[PDB]
DNA sequence: AGGGCTGATCGTGCAAAAGTCGTGCCAGCCGTCT
DNA sequence: AGACGGCTGGCACGACTTTTGCAATCGCAGCCCT
């Protein structure tokens, strides 16, 4: 398909990330994403994909830090038929996702050691993660990680081992920091709000004042992204009838008063 | 929908219970009971079997709507797992289902199995099904130049342009299927 | 997951009957020939 | 009317009806920032009977001990969303609600399919949401999504000049429930101890203490003179 | 009797001799020990070890070496015969059970449960298992394929390794040349693995490399024995231009910090 | 006087062997240009 | 006029289809054999 890059960093740091990315993409490998707390590095890697030769098929973000246990990431990595009793969801679909697909995941730090050695097991042969009584199959699939967790630092606490680490870094992917970012973090902030001014369908766009658009630049803005649509929740919810340029953030629900 | 006046129904004879459960002969009565619990499982299986074909026709339409609306050529590539997935019954249901039905649409009519094709490798990953590759081939064989015919080999470098993926074995026995007959033949004087 | 054995509550061989209407559903228009050939056995169905 | 129930004359209180009267109109989610007993159900019922729809059902669900069948049994594979119609139906202990009980509940919500409803919605928690989504205890998009408009609610340290009005309501109400003649009065120790006590709980924890203490007096003729929630007391 | 050397590349050294005794040892089914290099070569050596093994023989059933915390793991290993034990309520064949006659690619993965160990101890006694309520023991037959990638005489004296472990198993050892011992197909095994990414990229030719990228790889420590430099290869592919000036720019890993 | 044991009633699948196609691949041949 | 070429058709092989062939265990008790 065509990579989207609505609202794309106005600064050279993401054109070149995003040329690196169009390189990358004729290219089938892993790829490891070091991002931050709501930067945007799942949407990148969904571009990527977008952008990675054909459609790729299937597309499936699933995170195993998001996850209930390590044996359900498991499961989601293949599932034995007639294993135990019962299920949330159909696990081998996940597995069949990256089947004719890509392989992305986020937060992998929190992966189990013996999750990530079946993994390991797995790219190296490409086959399935559960037996299930017969030989797994090796479907063509590729893979991406991003986690906000340095790479070399798993290694010093030996979680992930050194194959795992070795072959799973093909390619880097380094996120720039929200708060570093401000050329790219004012366009964003100008496309996110004239986005949010068609699709609450608002009469008039209120805008930003400058004093606000001062003080949403000194705020550190982690989640590029996350905390940026966060931030404007919670200036639309200050509805100002296109007449009030306070731009009151009231994202954080604690803050009362 | 399911046909209303093609669907058979059956009735329990009401006079006939009525005379079994009233019956001064117990060994009438056994066996009028006999006959009732038999009737009963018969009208039953006939109730579920026609609402199983209704399920899984619906199913069917579902990921059929674009070969129903676009027409033959998008037609998606499916197989009796695919279907039988979305349901809860077992592929041999499918089967037993896909057996002798014929369902009527805008479009026309098609035989229940006609749905079912087969999965092509194509450019852009995606999957195509065997009908709408034959469709698509006897669409452009049909639009060329009497003068000079289409090779099956060109014919498969032009689908290839779309993404055939094919070595023009297949397309041979496709144009086998469509009686196409061969470049040499189908040239004639303009 | 946890090994264990059956803590908490929660299949069948479908004989000539059932597997009769299994075998049905094959047609239509022969399922009515079936059909009424039953009814004219069964007294209790109409 | 509804009896106006936890009639709160602070005007924060007064800002807060008046928020949760504007959710009322909308059928659309909204968040409820309250805990147990500083989110008095009494404020929940009181917004259930100014549901937009008088016709309109309200199921006012919360989270309740049910098993993974139990819990599929509450999904439609009959939908608990099912019950209610037209109606916000205030979650309780969201935070305690399962991952995957979670994800579904969300799919329930302006989505479908998520795995390869006529009526409102209503939530509330008395943990911190943003710091379980920040410690991945919850569906960040369940909680952005449930989100759309946090409603705080006052704890009873919050409420300290309408707290005598809340007082006198309550001793009023126990006067009628236990066929007390009237309100016989406070006194300064009274007041004071009632001043001085923490009150962990807001909504219960008041009544409960009501109730104590009215018990431990039982008489409508000499006023109110102290009161303690502790183990024991004596002379 | 087939060849199948497949990739089968850094033998300069005395990794043909290495092979060498492999292939003499290739006949016999006794039990098959090897120390692979720590990080990389270990699946080359056993995917050599299953072409010596005869194509016939039987499957090539591989087990990454897990703990007993997983009953699914002791389910595939004793077998799975009652009910709630795995697959259905049948005897379900355990992965031991699937290797009728085929070779038992054991992972030297240095599993936290001593009991896992002991478990298998028995799995290779006498050629016999027994399932998870298997009503009668079953007589089995199967070749053995192992590794490793530590000190196994350190952990028996440490005791992290069952003593009685490495004295069943561990009819010879196989020792892999490391990478900083190797050191004599380098330039071999890089052309192979240039060509071979180049063909990937589709690159119109050979690139070259630099003497100074020959004496950077001569310098290197190399972890990894034939995966770490091929890593090393594909990363600096990415980041030069095939018969072009951009070849020069060599790139050994996406971890290494930017230039 | 005590043991054997006799038939009522029950049940929307599946799986296992078989078949069977999708696709590719090889062998020849004739229309033709050389 | 012998070779190029495209067709066509035979051949084969894993991967989708499918069909038929099974018909479990269960509590009553009186009657017949010993
Ligand atoms: N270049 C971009 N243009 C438009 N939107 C973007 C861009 N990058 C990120 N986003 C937005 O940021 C949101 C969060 O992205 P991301 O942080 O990658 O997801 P996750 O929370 O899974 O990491 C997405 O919904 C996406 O719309
Ligand atoms: N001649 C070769 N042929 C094929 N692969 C090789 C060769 N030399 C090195 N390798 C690579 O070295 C890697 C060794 O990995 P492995 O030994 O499994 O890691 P670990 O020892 O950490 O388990 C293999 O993935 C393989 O691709
Ligand atoms: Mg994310
Ligand atoms: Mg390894």
């Amino acid at each position: 398909a065509e990579y989207k890059d609505n609202l794309l960093g106005e600064a050279n740091s993401f054109l070149e990330v995003l040329e690196q990315v169009s390189h990358l993409a004729p290219l089938d490998k892993p790829v490891l994403i070091i991002g931050e707390r709501g930067t945007g590095k799942e949407l990148i890697a969904s571009r990527l994909h977008y952008l990675s030769s054909r459609w790729q098929g299937p597309f499936i973000s699933l995170n195993c830090a998001a996850l209930n246990e390590n044996l359900l990431d498991s499961e989601l990595f293949g599932h034995e038929a007639g294993a135990f009793t019962g299920a949330q969801k159909r696990h081998p679909g996940r597995f069949e996702r990256a089947d004719g697909g890509t392989l992305f995941l986020d937060e992998l730090a929190t992966a189990p050691m013996m999750v990530q050695e079946k993994l390991l097991r797995v790219i190296e042969y490409g086959e399935l993660e559960r037996v299930g009584g017969s030989q797994p199959l090796q479907v063509n699939v590729r893979l991406v990680c991003a986690t906000n967790a340095d790479l070399p630092a798993m290694v010093n606490e030996g979680t992930f081992r050194a194959d795992l680490l070795d072959r799973l870094a093909f390619d880097v992917v380094q996120l720039p920091p929200l708060r570093e970012r401000e050329s790219d973090i004012m366009l964003m902030a100008e496309y996110f709000a004239i986005q949010m001014c068609r699709e609450i369908k608002l009469p008039l766009f209120p805008g930003f004042t400058e004093r606000a658009r001062e003080t949403l630049l000194n705020y550190r803005w982690p989640g590029n992204i996350r905390e940026l649509k966060n931030v404007v929740e919670r200036s639309v919810y200050r509805h100002g009838t296109s007449d009030y340029p306070l731009d009151d953030i009231i994202i954080d629900p604690f803050k009362r008063r | 929908e399911l046909n209303a006046d093609s669907i058979p129904r059956l009735k329990i004879n009401q006079q006939y219970a009525a005379m079994g459960n009233s019956a001064r002969n117990d060994a009438d009565g056994q066996f009028i009971r006999s006959n009732l619990q038999e009737a009963r499982w018969l009208i039953k299986s006939l109730e579920s079997r026609n609402d199983t074909l209704l399920r899984v026709s619906r199913c069917i339409v579902e990921q059929q709507q674009a070969f129903f609306e676009q027409g033959e050529e998008y037609m998606k590539p499916m197989v009796l797992a695919d279907i039988a997935q979305a349901v809860e019954m077992h592929e041999s249901t499918i089967s037993r289902v896909t057996t002798q039905k014929y369902l009527h649409s805008p479009r026309g009519i098609f035989e229940l199995k006609y749905f079912f094709s087969s999965h092509v490798n194509t450019e852009g990953g995606g999957e195509a099904s065997s009908t709408a590759i034959r469709a698509l081939v006897k669409k452009l064989i049909a639009a060329e130049n009497p003068a000079k015919p289409l090779s099956d080999s060109k014919l498969t470098s032009m689908l290839s342009e779309q993404g055939i993926m094919v070595a023009r074995r297949t397309v041979a026995k496709y144009r086998e299927s469509l009686s196409i007959p061969p470049s040499n033949q189908r040239k004639q004087l303009v | 997951m946890k090994q264990g054995l059956q803590l908490r509550l929660s299949l069948a061989m479908t004989p000539q009957l059932q597997q009769a209407i299994r075998l049905l559903q094959l047609s239509t228009l022969e399922l009515q020939q079936e059909l009424q050939q039953a009814l004219e056995s069964n007294p209790l169905l109409e």
